[PDB]
């Protein structure tokens, strides 16, 4: 029973589940990491005494929080859960290569732990540049088991990419049309058109890496006529995509969050939110170069990069104001999930502007490699995607569960959360604006007071994620089980009670073309 | 250099690096304005017993929201690319110097007559002498003539390193194979800091930048007893 | 076919609250543990 | 240039892929694969909803091109209504594989 | 003859950051003037514009390392 | 019926108030963590040469 | 482009039949001359150590380390040049 | 959204239990590493 | 669109309808309080018969409250709504939420 | 009972094995760049056939033998295809990428030109002309294949599918054989390296591709295919095709252009 | 009276201000009493007692908008646990300096700042705002 | 050849209560059992080979 | 006892929104202001002035003697 039902899987809710139970795991080993970056930059000195195992640390913390905790959570848990529940679909199309996508996962993060164990660990950054990645700075097995490690990620997410676009665009009500479908519904399927296009070029760059490192080779490595920053090229026309496909489904379940708990029947704009969507997935393909502002281009290039980064705010733009319109004469509930809602489209915001300001080339020669990007990305990545995951859990728990939360331990967890990660990232503008290096292990002196209060409030955010441990222990500890959800007419994933039953639509929606 | 707890960015020592000053502080200001509406607009929408959740009419709002944004991104973007242009302008330089990163310390090369070159490393801090700098003194600063355009050639001999001085708007990568050009001009004599700015392995925290910046004669004493 | 219904979808019992939070503390504490663990071995090894 | 050998699927399709086929020759639609065509939707012309039990679940598009689709459980029994447009809907239980 | 050389001017040819090219094409410059004029019989010293120039441009290693492929014959650059 | 805030509000709301404030203002003046505050109007500079 | 043919009333069975064996087929044939006919060995170029081609930053993982996997003797030398 | 009332209610009592085991899975082993990191440094 | 006369005639004679039904009752009544609005007493005077038809007293009242909830901060609204029902309240014998007690929390 | 057209797949092994295999054959690869040794790679290539094999068998099994395959699922395969080849072509995106980099602006390591001093490029008229005719004849032939099974001639559709399949393999003979006379190897440079990882994984796909065809030969020999229903060789016929065109811009890019 | 988790599919009763007249009534299996009750609402509602009307109410309703609006306590839990659990922090913050972190550099001593910030003024850091701009080179002492 | 589809879709649509993967029959099972075998096995070689590679050997 | 007059009764959140919204953009070009006169303004003129009767061979002539430089003793 046990091993047919969950090693077994074709069904999209377990497969869902098993999605959400790895990235939560995967979150606990990448807050472990970020504490240790913490721990080593809260006072002068050194605290690892091994400035390459800091380097390890830092790069393991940004894959496993980007390819192991965010996007399992967001497209392979919230995604297999909610898609076909939302269209009214039997399962995904094709729901035994589904269960490839999830079983691929475990494997992968196997070879990224694999490789901080054997050598000295891949101390490279997360972007993993030749020449400091090739077989000469990097000797030995460590960055051949994360080159592999990448590749099963990126297969699972292009495989999970082709199925939900195929069940999104194949396995509606046959009446209803692709603008009748939840924008969650959108904002997966655009997620997925982006993984579809940017990963395979991932592919080609670090099989090329992996070819320079052991077959003799020489891509990036200028002595057989190969150049490092070609590497770049393709990392970032990859990296640019991941970070909108990191956004994405959460601006879908942010939308959805904003609406139920404002009483309204639909978001405001539902064709602009559309609009908007896909304008940032299609600008997201052309402006990558703006992480490479230093490397020595030329200016025409550089000014068209500065000018096609900067349009991107305005679809966004759109979207920030029709959450906000949305909330406009709302019956408001002050839930939990519209806590975490409301702060991602404040910090969300924050963080968004500060790219704009890293947009000019100009202004990026002297805030680049400094904690300013550092700043930034954390504000759209852990107060934007991070809230996002959290609203979105704490709404929909009740739904995946049968059980509700207590809401007032909800709103503690929340409230510590909001203080730690402010407190964290908002000194680094500071230490970014006088000039502190990313990726350092230490300080000159003067940068002393930022990073202490950084470190300290890093410590506030660790509190906050014990408790919602034990928050959701209490949950199933206590068993109080769900009787009545308000705005079903609207909502239909909620339709089938609390769980749904292991097969739903087994006799589909009737809806009429009229 | 940096002092205890700063806020923005070390004062310009470049005219350059003052450009950039007087645009960060218009983007700032337009930051400031979105953020504190965006803000404001949120606790209004939630400080009301009033309501109207029966459907809205979109399209007329959505002007004002896309043109507005639009007009702005134009008051960015115009300042910002006169001053790109303006780091690459046609300059005239009076004297040529090659930096070299390495594993991990600097190296110099001034070859415009002589052949003078020389390493760069960290002070370690258990060398260092009373009132220097933990991790930002070198043994050999890179000594400058003051008021003269440079042309500083950057490129790396093992992985990539990036040069970088804050207070004189300078950042350059250092890739093997290749030789990436900027220019260098400073307003006052002194001491300028900066520190490596791509990760190049373990000590990437401890390779700094010192530039030492003089009257042209002291410039040139210098250079002949530096070889 | 499966048991359905709430505490019955998931991989992990909950039909006893303090084995529960034995199974959430292993499960959570490992994964947290884990990278001061692989320091720990890094700064051994050499 | 010319011979057969090649089966139909008349002669060789086989379980729900022939299922399909022979109810659409008969103009039959059991497994759902088009939309249902409204009736006027009142009170004595109710949209009739087939189902293999008693309750189904109806999405009703109130009006062309809207963007939100009113959901509800349509039960055995009286005609209900949409929610939101008043549109009637009566459930006709049963048979469909026979 | 027109010397006085500060340092290598600007050059309309290589208008931008990456210089590795100014650097190559005058080292080229230089050894095929100095080939020329060592061969047919004449004066060296035409050449030295093209020397002064690399010499200011190109990282000592790289100089070092094509003189010694020119004396080794695996020099690529056509000669 | 009062209900756990009703009766336990002000009691958590002043004894957490208290608590947080007492052990931040400890840890920050009296275990010896160095700020590096500005030495703008508070350091004497000396000579060093 | 229409080609230089005509048909295009059915493009039937036939038709691709008709041009695999009148077209396609014919064609490869006439490749195949061309080639088995240009074909007939270079006189292998002399041995020059340059230090853009040969490399080996590390050894191969089979035989010793220095052969690449299809090495022809005939046409392909090590770094130090031609084998024997 | 409403619900039953906890089937198996968790006291206050048990809540402090739960909280404190949770907070030292996380805090003891991280902890001891901590701890002895100076021990592994020079070792 | 239509004029504000218009709207609050449709509405009058929605409820004015003779044999509408609960269902049709309450649809009403949730569909209005959806506008940017607080009913002109003649709407709600005639969604009060439609109660007294229905024999539904507590309908009624329901919609008192909800008439005091939709003015918001805007305290002289009910009191005016009141005062221009009160000879629809007397005759019908309806109570207002207030005389019963169901205002105070 | 469902009264959807979609089809509920049985619990399956084949995703866990296919995961491990994976696993298997990454880990040994890393065991054999490293560690000097096969034994591992050995093992995942070989769970990975067999995973392989088991789960296409089921689908035919679903298909051919349980008739799962309705319209409605049918398209669905169709679109997953489409998807999975579009994926492939963003891959080959990233080689073609390496090599305009490298050689529209060499650099002077390499003797500042293309192709690079030291370097004898192959004639492209002699075998990659042929190459490219074999390629473009079994695009014809594979079209006369699928016309004879939709006009349901059994005959006629197994010459075609065996001539193509020839075609096939004649490339790829053509092609190792061209491999082993190049005067220039995967270590000469950015020159070796961008032509034999380029048409390297573009060998790779000729194979898979005739190993699919030739998976379509003995099912259409065993009578699986109708005149109508015939996805499984559509999907090898369309993924024929994608082989064919990034073979013709590799021989215009590298062979020709790059000569 | 009693609702279960098994009536997902059934109208069920919902309090919200915007939805004022919920799909069922509050109340469905009436008593003898509550029955006759409601033969007397068919009756004019003058006739009704105080007590009777409010009894139907509350058959029909479950809470009052009165009832539904009332704001609550909770607020005070909340903040209060909140910096309880960030007080706790500073405990762990506390641990960390007594027992992971080592002294810290020699060049943060007293007398080694008072050098440093000397040589900074001779070389006249940030002199245009950010730092020796705050010094007073003649008087000698720190712009007051 | 001849077409023998008919009695494979009555084998496979047998109602035995066996999942598509071991409907084939008794073959379909020693297949089963060996991949999964070579799979576990090799997994467990794996992180042997694992453990062997995180040290040092000298 | 006098009757009441009839008040406003619709669009009360329209009129709200009116009313607010204009205050929300006065803030701003009023605090628009305030940036661009505490901060911006202030700096051109701090450069300005510091500028206006510097001399670059004096303050190299006070470095020098403090000591400072490699090159100048
Ligand atoms: C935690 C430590 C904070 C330390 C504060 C400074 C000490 C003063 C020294 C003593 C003062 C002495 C005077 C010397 C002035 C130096 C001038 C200069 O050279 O400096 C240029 C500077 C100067 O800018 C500033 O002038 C200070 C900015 C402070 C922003 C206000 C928000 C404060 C919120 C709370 C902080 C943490 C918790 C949550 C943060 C919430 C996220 C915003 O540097 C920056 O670029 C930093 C800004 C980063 C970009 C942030 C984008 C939007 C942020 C929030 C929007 C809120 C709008 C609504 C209004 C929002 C109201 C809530
Ligand atoms: C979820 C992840 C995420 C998201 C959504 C974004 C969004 C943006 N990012 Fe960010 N970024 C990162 C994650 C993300 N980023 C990461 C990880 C890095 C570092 C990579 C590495 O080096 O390791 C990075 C680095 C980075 C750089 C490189 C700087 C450098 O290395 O020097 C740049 C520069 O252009 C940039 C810009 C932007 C911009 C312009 C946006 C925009 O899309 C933001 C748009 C949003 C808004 C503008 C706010 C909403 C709009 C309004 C309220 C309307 C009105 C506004 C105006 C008129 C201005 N980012
Ligand atoms: C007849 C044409 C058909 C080609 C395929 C058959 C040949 C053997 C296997 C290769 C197929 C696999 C992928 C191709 C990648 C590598 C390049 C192979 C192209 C090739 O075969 O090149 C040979 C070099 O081979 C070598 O090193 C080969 C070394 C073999 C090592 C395998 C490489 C392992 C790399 C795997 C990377 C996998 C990652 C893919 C990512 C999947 C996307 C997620 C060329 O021979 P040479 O002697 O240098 O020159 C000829 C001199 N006379
Ligand atoms: C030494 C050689 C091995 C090297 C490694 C990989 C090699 C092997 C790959 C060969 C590919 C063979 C795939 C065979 C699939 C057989 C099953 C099949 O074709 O299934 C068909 C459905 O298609 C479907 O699922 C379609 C399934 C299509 C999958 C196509 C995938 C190509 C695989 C690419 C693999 C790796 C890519 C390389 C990147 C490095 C069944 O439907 P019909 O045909 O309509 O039948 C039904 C009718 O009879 C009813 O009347
Ligand atoms: C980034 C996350 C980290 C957050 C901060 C961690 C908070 C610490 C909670 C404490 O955990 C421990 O406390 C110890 C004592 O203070 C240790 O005992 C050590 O100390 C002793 C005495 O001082 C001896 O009793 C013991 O042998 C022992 O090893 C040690 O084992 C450890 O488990
Ligand atoms: Cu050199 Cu970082
Ligand atoms: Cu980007
Ligand atoms: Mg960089
Ligand atoms: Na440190
Ligand atoms: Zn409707």
């Amino acid at each position: 029973m046990f091993i047919n039902r969950w090693l077994f899987s074709t069904n999209h809710k377990d497969i869902g589940t098993l999605y959400l139970l790895f990235g939560a795991w995967a979150g606990m080993v990448g807050t472990a990491l970020s504490l240790l970056i913490r721990a080593e930059l809260g006072q002068p000195g050194t605290l690892l005494g091994d400035d390459q195992i800091y380097n390890v640390v830092v790069t393991a913390h940004a894959f496993v929080m980007i390819f192991f905790m965010v996007m399992p959570i967001m497209i392979g848990g919230f995604g297999n859960w909610l898609v076909p529940l939302m269209i009214g679909a039997p399962d995904m199309a094709f729901p035994r290569m589904n269960n490839m996508s999830f079983w691929l996962l475990p494997p992968s993060f196997l070879l990224l732990l694999a490789s901080s164990m054997v050598e000295a660990g891949a101390g490279t950054g997360w972007t993993v540049y030749p020449p400091l990645a090739g077989n000469l700075a990097h000797a030995g097995a460590s960055v051949d088991l994360t080159i592999f490690s990448l590749h099963l990620a990126g297969v699972s997410s292009i495989l999970g990419a082709i199925n939900f676009i195929t069940t999104i665009i194949n396995m509606k009500p046959p009446a209803m049309s692709q603008y009748q479908t939840p924008l969650f519904v959108w904002s997966v399927m655009i997620t997925a058109v982006l993984l579809l296009l940017s990963l395979p070029v991932l592919a080609a760059g670090i099989t090329m890496l992996l070819t320079d490192r052991n077959l003799n080779t020489t891509f990036f490595d200028p002595a057989g006529g190969g150049d490092p920053i070609l590497y770049q090229h393709l990392f970032w026309f990859f990296g640019h995509p991941e970070v909108y496909i990191l956004i994405l489904p959460g601006f879908g379940m942010i939308s959805h969050i904003v609406t139920y708990y404002s009483g309204k029947k639909e978001p405001f704009g539902y064709m602009g939110m559309v609009w908007a969507m896909m304008s940032i997935g299609f600008l997201g393909f052309i402006v990558w170069a703006h992480h490479m502002f230093t490397v020595g281009m030329d200016v025409d290039t550089r000014a068209y990069f500065t000018s096609a980064t900067m349009i991107i705010a305005i679809p966004t733009g759109v979207k920030v104001f029709s959450w906000l319109a949305t909330l406009h004469g709302g019956n408001i509930k002050w839930s939990p999930a519209m806590m975490w809602a409301l702060g991602f489209i404040f910090l969300f915001t924050v963080g968004g502007l500060t790219g704009i300001v890293l947009a000019n080339s100009s202004l990026d020669i002297v805030l680049h490699d400094t904690y300013y990007v550092v700043a930034h990305f954390h504000y759209v990545l852990s107060m934007g995607a991070v809230f996002a995951i959290m609203g979105g859990f704490v709404h929909w728990f009740p739904l995946f569960s049968g059980y509700t939360l207590n809401d007032t331990w909800a709103k503690i967890h929340f409230a510590i959360m909001f203080v730690g990660v402010n407190m964290t990232f908002f000194p680094q503008h500071f230490l970014g604006l006088s000039g502190m290096p990313r990726r350092y292990s230490d300080y000159p002196d003067a940068y002393t007071m930022w990073n202490t209060i950084s470190s300290m409030g890093s410590f506030i955010s660790l509190t906050a994620v014990m408790l919602m441990v034990f928050i959701i222990w209490e949950a199933f500890a206590s068993k109080r089980e769900v009787l009545t959800v308000d705005l079903t007419t609207t909502n239909l994933e909620w339709l089938n009670g609390c769980p749904p039953p292991y097969h739903t639509f087994e006799e589909p929606t009737y809806v009429n073309l009229k | 250099m940096a002092y205890p707890m700063q806020l923005g960015f070390q004062d310009a020592t470049s005219p350059i690096m003052e450009e950039l000053l007087h645009f960060h502080d218009h983007t700032l200001m337009i930051v400031f304005l979105i953020s504190s509406l965006v803000l404001y607009i949120i606790s209004l929408m939630l400080t009301t017993k009033l309501t109207h959740t029966s459907t809205m009419d979109a399209q007329e709002v959505e002007t004002i929201w896309t043109i507005l944004p639009a007009i702005i991104l134009i008051l960015i973007a115009l300042p910002s690319l006169r001053i790109l242009y303006m780091m690459d302008e046609i300059n005239n330089p009076s004297l040529t110097v090659k930096t070299m990163g390495h594993q991990w310390y600097w190296s110099y090369e001034y070859t415009d007559y002589e052949d003078l070159s020389f390493d760069s490393y960290m002070i370690p801090t258990s060398e260092l002498k009373p009132g220097e700098l933990r991790l930002l003194e070198v043994d050999n600063r890179v000594v400058l003539p003051m008021e003269m355009t440079i042309r500083m050639l950057v490129s790396s001999e093992d992985v990539l390193h990036s040069w970088a001085v804050p207070s004189l708007g300078l950042k350059t990568d250092a890739i093997p194979g290749r030789l990436n050009q900027t220019t260098l001009m400073s307003s006052r004599p002194g001491l300028y800091y900066g520190q490596c700015s791509e990760i190049c392995g373990s000590n990437h925290s401890f390779m700094p930048i010192v530039l030492e910046l003089v009257p042209l004669k002291y410039f040139e004493k210098w250079s002949a007893s530096m070889l | 076919h499966y048991e359905e219904g709430p505490g019955k979808n998931i991989p992990f019992s909950v039909e006893n609250k303090w084995r529960l939070l034995a199974m959430m503390t292993l499960f959570f504490g490992s994964g947290f543990a884990a990278p001061f663990f692989i320091v720990r071995h890094q700064l051994l090894k050499k | 240039a010319s011979g057969g050998g090649v089966p139909t699927d008349e002669e060789q399709a086989t379980g729900l892929e022939r299922e399909v086929m022979l109810a659409a020759r008969k103009g039959q639609d059991p497994y759902n694969i088009l939309a249902p065509k409204a009736t006027s939707g009142t009170k004595e012309d109710p949209n009739l909803v087939p189902s293999i039990t008693n309750k189904r679940i109806v999405g009703c598009i109130c009006e062309e091109d809207n963007s939100t689709v009113i959901w509800f459980w349509l039960h055995k029994g009286e005609a209900q209504r949409c929610p939101s447009c008043g549109t009637h809907y009566k459930l006709v239980p049963h048979q469909l594989a026979h | 003859k027109i010397k006085n050389y500060q340092t290598a001017p600007f050059d309309s040819r290589f208008p931008n950051q990456n210089q590795t090219r100014n650097c190559w094409q005058n080292y080229l410059d230089f050894h095929r003037c100095e080939k020329a004029m060592t061969a047919k019989g004449g004066d060296v010293s035409v050449c030295e514009w093209y020397r002064r120039v690399y010499k200011s441009l190109c990282p000592i290693s790289w100089v070092s390392t094509w003189d010694d492929r020119r004396a080794e014959g695996t020099f690529p650059g056509k000669i | 019926a009062p209900d756990f805030h009703d009766k336990y509000g002000n009691a958590v709301l002043a004894s957490g108030a208290t608590f947080c404030v007492a052990v931040w203002v400890y840890m920050a003046t009296q275990i010896g963590i160095e700020w590096n505050p500005s030495p703008v109007g508070r350091v004497t500079p000396k000579e060093w040469r | 482009a229409s080609a230089a043919k005509g048909d295009h009333g059915g493009t039937g069975a036939r038709t691709w039949r008709f041009l695999t064996f009148g077209l396609a087929l014919p064609s490869v044939a006439l490749c195949t001359l061309n080639s088995w006919l240009h074909s007939g060995h270079r006189e292998r170029p002399a041995f020059i150590p340059y230090h853009h081609l040969r490399i080996r930053t590390k050894p191969f993982s089979w035989g010793d380390g220095n052969h690449t996997f299809f090495h022809n003797p005939r046409v392909n030398p090590l770094p130090t040049g031609y084998e024997k | 959204i409403t619900a039953k009332p906890a089937k198996t209610p968790t006291s206050p009592k048990e809540q402090a239990i739960g909280l404190s085991v949770t907070f030292l899975s996380f805090l003891l082993p991280a902890g001891w590493v901590l701890y002895h990191l100076d021990n592994y440094k020079k070792s | 669109h239509e004029t504000d006369e218009e709207f609050d005639a449709r509405w009058v004679t929605y409820f004015n309808k003779p044999d509408i039904d609960a269902w049709e009752l309450r649809k009403g009544m949730n569909t209005l309080v959806g506008y940017d609005l607080v009913p002109e007493p003649k709407i709600i005077d005639a969604a009060l018969r439609a109660c007294r038809r229905l024999n539904d007293f507590a309908s009624a009242v329901r919609i008192l409250e909800v008439v005091k909830d939709k003015a918001g901060p805007h305290k002289e609204i009910y009191p005016y709504v009141i005062q221009e029902l009160r000879p629809t309240l007397n005759e019908l014998g309806i109570s207002t939420p207030e005389e019963l007690g169901l205002d105070k929390v | 009972h469902q009264t959807h057209a979609y089809h509920m797949v049985n619990p399956s092994p084949w995703p866990l094995t296919g995961a491990l295999s994976a696993l298997l054959m990454t880990s040994g690869l890393t065991m054999w760049f490293h560690f000097n040794s096969m034994t591992l790679l050995m093992i995942g290539l070989t769970t990975n056939m067999l995973t392989m094999y088991q789960w296409w068998r089921d689908v035919i099994r679903e298909s051919t033998f349980q008739g799962h395959h309705t319209p409605a699922v049918q398209k669905g395969l169709r679109y997953g295809m489409i998807l999975f080849i579009i994926s492939e072509v963003l891959f080959f995106t990233g080689f073609f990428w390496a090599f305009y980099h490298s050689s529209l602006a060499p650099t002077p390591e390499l003797g500042g030109c293309w192709p690079p001093t030291g370097i004898h490029p192959l004639n492209p008229l002699e075998v990659p002309l042929l190459n490219t005719s074999v390629l473009l004849a079994s695009g014809v032939s594979i079209t006369w294949a699928h016309h004879s099974l939709m006009e349901g001639d059994r005959k006629h559709m197994l010459q075609a599918l065996f001539i193509t399949i020839t075609l096939g393999v004649y490339f790829t003979l053509l092609q190792a054989s061209e491999y082993y006379e190049a005067p220039f190897t995967i270590s000469d440079g950015v020159y070796g390296s961008t032509f034999f990882v380029a048409t390297g994984f573009h060998g790779l796909h000729v194979i898979i591709g005739s190993t699919f065809l030739i998976v379509c030969f003995f099912r259409q020999l065993k009578f699986h295919f109708t005149s109508n229903h015939h996805f499984g060789f559509e999907a090898a016929a369309w993924y024929w095709h994608f082989v064919d065109v990034v073979w013709l811009f590799l021989y215009v890019s590298i062979y020709w252009w790059g000569s | 009276s009693v609702v279960k988790s098994e009536d997902y599919a059934l109208p069920s009763y919902v309090d919200r201000r915007d939805y004022p007249l919920p799909d069922v009534a509050h109340v469905k299996n009436l008593s003898a009493s509550q029955k006759a009750l409601k033969e007397k609402e068919k009756a004019s509602w003058s006739s009704l007692s105080i007590d009777e009307k409010v009894e139907l109410y509350r058959l029909k309703f479950k809470e009052s908008f009165a009832e539904m609006n009332r704001s609550t306590n909770e607020w005070k839990t909340v903040v209060g646990a909140a910096m309880f659990f960030i007080g706790f922090t500073a405990l762990l913050l506390i641990w960390e300096k007594h027992y992971v972190y080592g002294p810290i550099p020699h060049t943060f001593e007293e007398e080694w700042v008072a050098k440093q910030t000397k040589r900074m003024l001779d070389m006249k850091v940030a002199p245009i705002q950010g730092f020796s701009a705050k010094w007073d080179y003649d008087k000698n002492e720190w712009k007051k | 050849f001849e077409n023998r589809v008919a009695e494979k879709q009555k084998l496979f649509q047998e109602d035995n209560g066996l999942p598509v993967h071991l409907k084939g029959g008794a073959t379909d099972n020693i297949l089963y059992r060996v991949t999964m075998t070579l799979c576990l096995g090799g997994t467990l070689y794996s992180l042997y080979c694992l453990g062997w590679a995180s040290f040092p050997h000298k | 006892s006098t009757a009441l007059a009839k008040p406003q009764m619709r669009g009360l959140l329209a009129r709200r929104l009116r009313f607010h919204i204009v205050g929300a953009f006065m803030v701003s070009l009023g605090f628009a202001t305030f940036y661009k006169f505490a901060v911006a303004e202030k700096r051109k003129k701090a450069y300005a002035d510091f500028y206006r009767n510097y001399d670059s061979m004096k303050d190299f002539e006070e470095m020098r003697k403090a000591g400072i430089f490699q090159s100048a003793k």
